[PDB]
């Protein structure tokens, strides 16, 4: 996942 | 600081965080991720709700954190309908272009931060009298920030298009912002  | 908008955000963030240690990170992502499927394209709540979702302690903290010390600024200073707008409009948009870079798998209020940052800073810029600014000692770090993600710093797997998108939104509203009153 990719943290915003 | 002590603001409506900005503690009702925070609140929101600590509520889902906390039902993605119980459910899992996985289970609470399948519900309020940007629509992976153009079948859930309908299922708007998604296009804001990636906003508040965290990954880790320090992920939510860091962002809390700016959060509270920009989101609580616009606040106090511009009301509350301000800080609401800024927020669906780069919720909304940052989320597009994240989805655009790298899918629809990302979460966290950075992109909301970013465009705070880029709002704050310009709108002290050019319309002191608003009451509000960013030292230039944070936004060096909004800059190493931004581009350290470029870099994965670390194996930290950063939403790049998030931050761009946020940032520009924010310095977009700012300006339209500084050129009234």
């Amino acid at each position: 996942v990719r943290m915003a | 600081r002590a603001g409506p908008v900005t503690w009702v955000m925070m609140i929101a963030c600590v509520v889902v965080f906390i039902a993605m240690q119980i459910l899992g990170d996985q289970e609470v992502m399948l519900w309020l991720a940007w629509p992976f499927d153009p079948t859930l394209k309908f299922e708007f709540w998604r296009y804001f709700t990636h906003a508040l979702m965290h990954f880790s302690l320090m992920h939510i903290l860091f962002n809390l954190l700016w959060w509270w010390y920009l989101g609580g600024a616009v606040e106090k200073r511009l009301g509350s309908g301000k800080l609401i707008v800024i927020t669906l409009i780069s919720a909304l948009l940052s989320g597009y272009v994240q989805q655009k870079f790298s899918g629809p798998w990302f979460g966290g209020l950075s992109g909301v931060v970013f465009a705070l940052m880029g709002y704050v800073w310009l709108r002290g810029e050019r319309d002191p009298q608003s009451g509000i600014y960013l030292q230039r000692g944070l936004i060096i770090f909004a800059l190493i920030w931004i581009v350290a993600g470029w870099f994965d710093l670390f194996g930290m797997s950063m939403a790049n298009g998030a931050h761009i998108a946020g940032l520009a939104v924010g310095l977009a509203m700012a300006f339209v912002d500084s050129l009234n009153a």
